[PDB]
């Protein structure tokens, strides 16, 4: 922390989960959904006995959402409702949670890379002139990864809940050419997988059902390694039926489903989106890399964002990277293969925004700090 | 108290003490600009990266070369070679050990002067002296007479001596040399679809001439079993693992220096250009410069050179005497051993330049005590 | 009997017959095959569509080009082209005819002899012929001498003629055109909070390109003053009836040519290449280059161009030579109309590769007779 005392934030802004912690905290202290939203009556629903205030906002917003009409203020990266996003950070720093409640402290800011410059500008805005902030920077997503990591060149995966980036870094410069984006993400995978329960039966439409099918999504989901081999014990056999209880307690049942649907990831035709795979829009931004590059480029590979938790996605990408290797490299040289030295950095713990790099190692003391100007 | 002796060529910077065998650093002469912007800290890095720290890093570098043709023409990268050579290569301090330099002749003069005020001038030498690499060699092959060839990264040069005495009318240079025919592989290998372009991939060129080339022996002979056999076929593997095959280019390539047409110009190949340097001789000397045709430098290390030299001169010769190429082993780094003897030798201290006289007379005085 | 006259470029595909004065035909070289499942039996049937009918249903298909940086990378969806083009475009068959085909300089020999076996196999020509796109260019200009650009969507290239003898050593090309342009566009939309990223969407980048870009006769100051005011924010339309605007975007993406590290690429632009070319050339050939700079190829119609290029040139070239720019108004069809004209020379009527030549010496006798 700093010489004069001050304490300092970090918020990742999510656009599916605020994420708040103290610099140099291994962990954040308070992960929590940014849903804003009104009260709303509802004839299926009776109306309780807890107080619902005219606007509810995070954690709270979440579990009485029953009896709530919730929006996100940020979609997909940009700040879609500000007046909403206002008060998303009103909560943040209030008394309530990250108890800062003050302009001394200073606050990090994280940016997804190639985002419309209004979006940036407008944030610089309001922390020095509502919130009136001592200190202020705004990093670049990906470097926060191998910052964590304790790393300086590898290529970033960060699939969050908006969008999925690919950004290479190499020894700490910044290779922006290389960046891609992939428009295939948390809430598009949650939507696919509101349609492939349609299919079997239930319907799922309010708001409010948009957060169950997502609590469905992490419990129950997973990308499957051999895809073939999914398919076919999902045909021949029922091991991958498994129940679950939507709030009112029915025990709906849910199947291949749990694997169909993260499957998007590596298929984007199976949604509406035209274009290539996780893997292999990889592959080509390294092969786009100059020559000597991507030696590097394949042994450092790094996972970011909750997206990459679903269960084997590491193992089926490493997958799709040998056999794309094979088939374009090698030209088929199967044999040769067993020299393709190839790691994915896939640590267990991948909310991987956490802020002791970017902050203490940064700065306990200095002039790098944007400041009230 | 002991001499360095540097050999700055282009291409390959050779260092090291007088007296020792053989060169103590080798590293190339390239200074690295990064042309990305740095965004973490803890990175270290700084406005340049130099010599091997800037070739292992080049994939973030625009590689550029202080000396073009064996002219100097950038002096604060030039600076920044020496710099890396005394304090991190030698690990030395300047102003303690007098210096022995090399340049190429038909050196523009400008060149030698600004390259000794340097030395005085910055890194502050107690004496220096500037041989032409072509008669170090005839030391190294401990030899008083030869028409030496000399073949770096940047120029070819021939100078006949005999009986310790040189004849300047007959020093023959050419401009063609290793880094043309690296530009020439990078050109004929779009043929078979390799597109290597840009200055970090020219050092990977670089590195299949500098093991997949060789000379013909008869090139029209080559050419045709190359249109009809792929037992010349070879194959190398770039750094991410993409293997290429390589075929009929890898002979076309030096084959360059016998055909200088290959790359556009139109000064005589090497044989006649050597042939030349003799036929204007003086008659008696002919005879033994024949003999003694002492190659040195780089460029001749590629197979069957020396053969395909004597096959081509003793066609151009009276058959009535015989040739006789010279090529040592040691020949890349012949040029700096040839130093390591003169530099070590008696008789060579009176004829340094020291600090005193260049004050003195300024440096002017290059003329005046070099070649 | 008469010869047909077939731009196979990148891009746009060009056709007619010999001696006319424009194109008969002109489409994009796409092939588009359906993106969803084929489900509406009766009208539709087909599996891969071909030129305009791709360009318009481009919604449904995913568009592809077969020819990529030049360099042709499908040759089954070639050959729908070419069938394309003499079956339902030129509505003539092709085994009456002889083919004036056209390429870009250090392609890959594959492509040159691919391209004939295709000619004299499938589509059973009389004969045919392969000239390089440059050479045509400078036909069409009714010119001896010039140093020819053509700037494609695919490749730029640099080709320097004197008297009509070509310069092969001082041919150089650069990677960078038209497309690549587009996908620059198509990142700094996104700058501004639009986004395209389907291929059918490229198509309408590349729209806007065409219409509403331009290069800066000085940048800096553009870029300056863009920051003041709304003065350059043009509007257009997309196909949704959305309406989007744009600043200082109209320029950045143009620039790209005289700044390629804007898409990181680490060559200097066309002006300095183009001046680094004629610095090859012989010596005594400089001054009448310089009066005889000739554009070709569509990335060369953006306002302003030929005027930016001769302020970098007059600048970097010596200030007694009289800079000037051929920028010929129909330039856009420059190789074309140039291969028409050399399909109607008397002189060329020996040049074809004839079929019994290829008969007898396979698809190598591309490198015997063309040039
Ligand atoms: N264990 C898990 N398995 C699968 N998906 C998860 C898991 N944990 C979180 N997610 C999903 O990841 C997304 C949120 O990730 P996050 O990194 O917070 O995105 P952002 O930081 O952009 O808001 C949501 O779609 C959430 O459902
Ligand atoms: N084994 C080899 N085969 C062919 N060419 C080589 C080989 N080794 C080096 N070369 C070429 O010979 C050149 C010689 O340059 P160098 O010897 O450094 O010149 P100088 O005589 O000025 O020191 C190298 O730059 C390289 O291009
Ligand atoms: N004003 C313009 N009119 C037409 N095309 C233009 C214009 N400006 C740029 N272009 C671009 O020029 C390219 C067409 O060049 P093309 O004729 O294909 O060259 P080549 O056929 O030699 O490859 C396209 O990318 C097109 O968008
Ligand atoms: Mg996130
Ligand atoms: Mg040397
Ligand atoms: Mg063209």
């Amino acid at each position: 922390m700093d010489s004069q005392g001050r304490k300092v934030v970090v918020c990742d802004n999510g656009t599916g989960f605020v994420k708040c912690g103290y610099a140099g905290s291994n962990f954040p202290e308070h992960i929590f959904p940014a849903l804003v939203g009104r009260p709303i009556i509802r004839s299926t629903t009776k109306v309780g006995n807890i107080e619902i205030k005219d606007l509810m906002v995070g954690d709270e917003a979440s579990e009485l959402r029953s009896m709530l009409e919730v929006n996100y203020p940020m979609e997909n990266g940009i700040v879609r409702n500000w007046d909403d996003m206002k008060h998303l950070w009103d909560y943040t720093f209030g008394p309530e949670k990250l108890n800062i409640d003050t302009r001394n402290c200073k606050i990090l800011l994280t940016e997804p890379p190639m985002n419309p410059t209004k979006n940036r500008e407008k944030i610089v805005e309001v922390m020095f002139e509502t919130y009136q902030f001592s200190g202020v920077y705004v990093a670049i997503q990906a470097v926060l990864t191998l910052y964590a990591q304790g790393l300086l060149t590898g290529v970033v995966v960060d699939s969050g809940d908006g969008v999925t980036h690919i950004c290479p870094v190499y020894e700490g410069f910044s290779l922006p050419h290389l960046t891609r984006r992939l428009d295939i993400a948390g809430r598009d995978i949650t939507r696919y997988l509101i349609k492939l329960l349609l299919l079997r039966g239930y319907a799922f439409n309010h708001s409010a059902d948009f957060e169950t099918v997502r609590m469905i999504k992490e419990k129950l989901c997973y990308v499957g390694y051999n895809i073939e081999q999914e398919q076919k014990l999902a045909l021949e056999t029922t091991v991958l039926v498994e129940s679950y209880t939507l709030p009112d307690g029915r025990i709906i049942k849910v199947g291949g489903e749990r694997f169909e649907a993260p499957e998007a990831l590596f298929q984007p035709h199976l949604i509406n989106v035209e274009g290539v795979g996780v893997a292999e829009l990889l592959f080509n931004t390294i092969q786009a890399a100059d020559i000597d590059t991507r030696s590097e480029f394949y042994k450092h590979i790094v996972l970011s964002g909750g997206s990459t938790m679903y269960p084997g996605l590491p193992s089926r990408l490493e997958r799709e990277l040998k056999q794309l290797y094979l088939e374009r490299v090698l030209k088929g040289d199967v044999e040769k293969l067993s020299k393709f030295k190839i790691r994915i950095e896939d640590p267990p713990r991948r909310k991987h925004m956490v802020f002791l790099g970017g902050a203490v190692l940064a700065d306990i003391m200095k002039d790098k700090d944007n400041f009230w100007m | 108290t002991t001499a360095l002796v540097c050999d700055n060529g282009s291409g390959l910077v050779k260092a090291g003490f007088a007296g020792d065998d053989a060169p103590r650093a080798v590293f190339p002469s390239i200074v690295g600009r990064p042309r990305h912007q740095g965004v973490m800290v803890g990175m270290g890095q700084k406005d340049s990266y130099v010599g091997d720290e800037a070739q292992s890093k080049r994939g973030i570098l625009t590689l550029k070369y202080p000396i073009e043709h064996g002219i100097i023409t950038n002096w604060d990268d030039m600076e920044k070679i020496w710099h890396h050579t005394f304090y991190n290569e030698l690990r030395v301090a300047p102003e303690e050990h007098p210096t022995l330099l090399t340049e190429a002749p038909l050196n523009p003069k400008a060149n030698r002067e600004k390259m000794t005020q340097i030395m005085f001038e910055t890194f502050n030498v107690p004496a220096m002296y500037v041989a032409i690499q072509a008669v170090l060699s005839l030391y190294a092959s401990g030899r008083t007479t030869g028409i030496v060839l000399d073949s770096g990264d940047g120029v070819t040069h021939n100078v006949p001596i005999y009986e310790g005495y040189a004849l300047p009318h007959a020093i023959m240079r050419l401009d063609l040399a290793g880094r043309d025919l690296t530009d020439y592989l990078m050109k004929i290998l779009t043929e078979r679809g390799y597109s290597f372009v840009t200055t970090a991939e020219r050092e990977i060129v670089r590195d299949i001439k500098e093991k997949l080339c060789y000379v013909a022996l008869d090139f029209e002979n080559e050419m045709a079993t190359a249109a009809s056999s792929s037992s010349l076929e070879k194959s190398y593997e770039l750094p991410d693992g993409q293997v290429i095959t390589i075929g009929n280019e890898r002979f076309r390539c030096p084959e360059t220096l016998f055909q200088p047409s290959f790359i556009g110009m139109e000064s005589a190949g090497i044989h006649e250009t050597t042939y030349n340097s003799i036929m204007k001789c003086d008659i008696d000397i002919r005879k033994d410069l024949y003999a003694n045709n002492v190659m040195s430098g780089g460029t001749t290390m590629y197979p069957g050179i020396a053969d395909r030299m004597q096959k081509e001169i003793t066609a151009l010769a009276p058959s009535t005497m015989k040739i006789k190429i010279i090529a040592p082993p040691e020949r890349k780094y012949s040029v700096w051993i040839g130093g390591s003897i003169l530099a070590s030798l008696s008789t060579f201290q009176q004829m340094w330049i020291t600090k005193q006289e260049y004050d003195e007379a300024g440096p002017s005085i290059v003329h005046r005590k070099c070649f």
